Order: structure tokens, then sequence, then C-alpha cells
């Protein structure tokens, strides 16, 4: 995940 | 000259942090991806929302208009890409084949293609009308930050941790340029000029360079912002003043003076990673959006  | 957006909503709804905001080509709607494995559709110009798209197994990292406005494709960490018809929600084609995380995807200006970046460190193009795989390019040695086409389709500009950017005929597949920068930081975006002669790039150093890929001469930096460790959306805003449009780890949002490299605004109000930045294609509009802590999108206006 980018959002990690 | 400097722009002086204002926020005039925030959007809230997605349940875990949201990854990516992209305006529609029309401009009439705002795509949201997010880590709770949804996309969501809101009104442009009113943020009202307006619908909830859903059926990937994992979160998402990425969202993609066609030129048309009627189609949006999704990567998610479930291995997979999307592409869906946006006014039934349904999902059109389900594309295979990666082995790992897919982070980046866009449709090329036709918009019968689609390129996408992984985690597998592999550059993929597809057919949009059938959803097979075309091409598998050994793009890179790392996992893969971004994939973005120039405005013709003729060109794919790919970046990745291995600290490399890479220009690609897409006809062919074929490298055309890869841009090596000093200590190879790892590059974290990287997406054409509207113009498609510069590319600007992100790299996890806390900076964003200009480039003409062409000659490979760094043409201008811009600094001032936190980027070490997320995958930050950039952008050229085109409407008014020329202005570089970018989120950070500070919570803020950055533009700078694309010719003379000063800040001219940050825009304050989100209260974690500013993930995700867009500029609207007609409207002095900035939408933005941040991670776990904050969850929301805002949209910001300026009178130039």
């Amino acid at each position: 995940m980018r959002t990690a | 000259v400097k722009p002086n957006y204002a926020l005039k909503f925030t959007l809230a709804g997605h349940t875990k942090a949201v990854s990516s905001v992209k305006f529609s080509p029309n401009g009439e709607w705002l795509a949201s991806s997010s880590a709770d494995k949804l996309i969501k559709i809101w009104g442009a110009y009113d943020g009202k929302f307006e619908k909830t798209i859903s059926g990937h197994k994992l979160g998402i990292s990425d969202v993609a208009w066609s030129s048309d406005s009627n189609l949006l494709v999704s990567a998610s960490d479930d291995k997979t890409l999307k592409i869906w018809d946006v006014s039934s929600g349904k999902c059109l084609k389900t594309l295979k084949g990666h082995s790992n995380y897919v982070f980046c995807c866009n449709f090329n200006p036709q918009s019968n293609l689609i390129v996408s970046g992984s985690f597998d460190e592999s550059v993929r193009i597809w057919d949009v009308k059938t959803g097979k795989c075309l091409k598998t390019l050994p793009a890179h040695s790392d996992p893969v930050s971004a994939v973005h086409f120039n405005r013709d389709g003729s060109l794919i500009v790919s970046s990745s941790y291995d600290g490399l950017c890479r220009i690609w005929d897409t006809a062919s597949g074929q490298c055309l340029k890869t841009l090596i920068d000093d200590d190879n930081p790892p590059v974290s975006f990287v997406k054409f000029s509207p113009n498609g002669k510069y590319i600007l790039a992100a790299t996890l150093d806390n900076t964003l360079k200009l480039w003409d890929y062409s000659k490979g001469k760094c043409l201008k930096t811009y600094t001032g912002h936190k980027n070490e460790k997320y995958c930050i959306f950039a952008n050229f805003s085109v409407t008014g003043g020329k202005w570089i449009v970018s989120g950070s780890e500070d919570n803020l949002v950055y533009i700078w003076n694309l010719q003379t490299k000063e800040i001219v605004q940050k825009l304050q109000g989100h209260t974690d990673v500013v993930i995700s930045t867009a500029c609207h294609p007609t409207e002095n509009i900035i939408a933005s959006a941040a991670l776990e802590n904050d969850k929301t999108i805002k949209l910001w206006k300026s009178d130039c």
C-alpha cells in the first residue's frame, strides 16, 4: 500500500 | 504573483487512509482510492459525494480516468488492476499478471491502453478493450513508484526505488532513455509536463526536480517540503499561474513558482501526511488527500  | 488557494470543502467517508485523488478530464468529478479497498466519486465543484465503487480484495494505491471520463482504472495490492464503468460502478475487466502489489496506473490519451507499475519491478501495458497484457517491460530492479504517458501516448515514463527514471517507446517497449542522478536516491514519483518536453521527478530526499530528459539535464529543483518515506503525487498547475504542486509529510500542501522555484503557498489544514494532490483541468482548483490520522480529501480554490 502507498499509504504505508 | 502568488496564488491564494483557500479551503472550500472537506470530504469524509473513507474508513482508512486515502491513497490517490484524480480529477476527471471533463472536470466534473474527483475520484479517490483508499486503503479501505474502495473508490469514491465526488462532485468536483461542490464536493457532493456521488458513489462508492468496490470489488478489490485489498487496498488500492492509485486510480486513473479515461480521456472520455467514462472509465476508471485502479491498482491494488490484490495484484490486479480493475477497469470500471463509472456510471454503473460495474467492474468491466480484471487485469491479472503482476506478481506483487500494483502501485500506479494511467490511461494513454487515446485511452485504448493502460500502463501499470508494480512492486514486482515490472511495467505492464494492457489493452483496454480486451484486458489482455500486451507487453511486460523489465523496467526496474526495485518497486515501480510511478508510470505516466506523454500527451500523444508515444512515450511512457517510469520511476523506481532503484533510483532511475526511464523513458520507453510505447509502440515497441524499448527504453529510449535512462536518467541517473548522483547518489541514486529512490525516485518516488514521476510524470510528464503537459507539453511533454519535461519530466517532474520526486526523490526520497525531500526534493523535486524538473528534467529535460532528451539532453539529460535537470533544469529546476524544488525544496522546503518533507518527502523521505512516502510516494507523494506532484503536479503541474497550468490553469492560472504556472505552479508546481505537491503534498508533504509535514501535513501541508506545497506550491512553488515553476520558474523561480520559490515557495508561493503552503496549504494548512490536513492532520496527516498529504499523500496526494491533483489539479483541476480548467479551474484553479486543488484536491488534496491525507493518510490514516486524517482520511479526508480537501478541495481548495484560488483566483490565479
